[PDB]
């Protein structure tokens, strides 16, 4: 019955995917962000320039209020308001009504994107790092505690039409080849260790740890494929080295300024493929994502003439460690799978295309020492 | 985008 949930989300990887969900009784409909980094479940509670509608527990009957406080900062935006629950299901998703925390948004700063489409978040990481601690479970928590649907959830994110989320399951139908998995290396973050990285087939040659200082995960409510600083200026070094017969704008490495080209003439033969290894689920055993730059050459519109194809950096650099975001996960189909810790990917049934190359999930490859490729 |  996953056939009901397909291409049951839409956004980009600019401004986010999102879920049509309802809450309250009678039903109050919302589009819903879907963030694997974060695991509060939080709504637009209160007027704002850019929430087209919000969440009135004035209006509904099964509302309950839980008389505390709550805030949750992210790494771009943050916002506060007050704990409930209420009850919650999913229209696109599987036949069931649970009741779940959520968070009623009275005040926000830079977190709601104006015409985004979206007045809420779905946090699906683990309650570790729920605000305001571990014991307010989180939602995905609350639909496996009070219903029979699995401990896992797919995405299937498509850029530039929308996407999908699996709950409780994959369909096979969303992408080629065979499945390959990493280990979640701890229930907080969808924490993944990277044992490798190459660009256009060469090793970037650094100590592994450096891929995850001081950790690296898998979230779908982030852009660009963000890298510690050290890795993220290797990657540029080479990047740049790459297609050094192009000229580019000031800024555009910083993921600031726009490039463009003209109509069909983006020279994509002159930017490198980027392959990043990911830890495997046998000893001495990992595969490799390729990135093809269609990917972490996000597609802008012109700010004058649109016309011509312009794009943005999507590569930025972090200092809380690895991210692997939207650009990324749009080449693939992601599996988190919960109930038995790991995450799985494949070639996405809806992957951009290139003429010469093509983006990829190869295995398997012997890799000695991954532990200590993880930072402690 | 840069969502705890």
């Amino acid at each position: 019955s996953f056939v009901e949930m397909v291409d049951n989300l839409r956004g980009k990887s600019g401004q986010g995917y999102y879920v049509e969900m309802t809450v309250g009784s009678p039903p109050q409909t919302l589009n819903i962000l879907v963030d694997t980094g974060s695991s509060n479940f939080a709504v637009g509670a209160a007027p704002h320039p850019f929430l087209h509608r919000y969440y009135q527990r004035q209006l509904s009957s099964t509302y309950r209020d839980l008389r505390k406080g709550v805030y949750v900062p992210y790494t771009q935006g943050k916002w506060e308001g007050e704990l409930g629950t209420d009850l919650v299901s999913i229209p696109h998703g599987p036949n069931v009504t649970v009741r779940a925390n959520i968070a009623a948004i009275t005040e926000s700063d830079k977190f709601f994107i104006n015409g985004s489409n979206w007045e809420g978040i779905l946090g699906l990481a683990y309650a570790e790092i729920a605000r305001p601690d571990d014991s307010l479970e989180p939602f995905f928590d609350s639909l496996v505690k009070q219903t029979h649907v699995p401990n896992l959830f797919s995405l299937q994110l498509c850029g530039a039409v929308g996407g999908s989320m699996i709950i409780g399951g994959i369909d096979h139908s969303l992408y080629t080849g065979s499945l390959w998995y990493t280990p979640i290396r701890r229930e907080w973050y969808y924490e993944v260790i990277i044992v490798r990285v190459e660009i256009n087939g060469q090793d970037l040659k650094m100590d592994c740890k450096e891929y995850n200082y001081d950790k690296s995960i898998v979230d779908s409510g982030t852009t660009n494929l963000r890298l510690p600083k050290k890795v993220f200026e290797a990657a540029v070094k080479s990047i740049k080295a790459a297609s050094s017969t192009e000229k580019f704008p000031d800024g555009f490495w910083l993921g600031e300024q726009l490039v463009c080209w003209q109509a069909g003439t983006t020279p994509w033969n002159i930017f490198p493929v980027i392959s990043l290894y990911l830890m495997g689920e046998v000893t001495n055993q990992s595969f490799r994502i390729t990135i093809l730059p269609q990917q972490y050459l996000r597609p802008v519109e012109d700010v004058a003439t649109s016309q011509d194809d312009c794009y943005k950096f999507a590569i930025s650099q972090s200092s809380t460690g690895t991210v692997m975001g939207a650009v990324i996960m749009e080449g693939f189909y992601v599996v988190f799978d919960r109930a038995r810790k790991r995450i799985g990917f494949a070639v996405s049934a809806c992957h951009v295309h290139d003429e010469f190359r093509t983006a990829a999930v190869e295995g398997p490859f012997v890799t000695l020492d991954m532990e200590d490729c993880g930072y402690n | 985008l840069m969502x705890v």
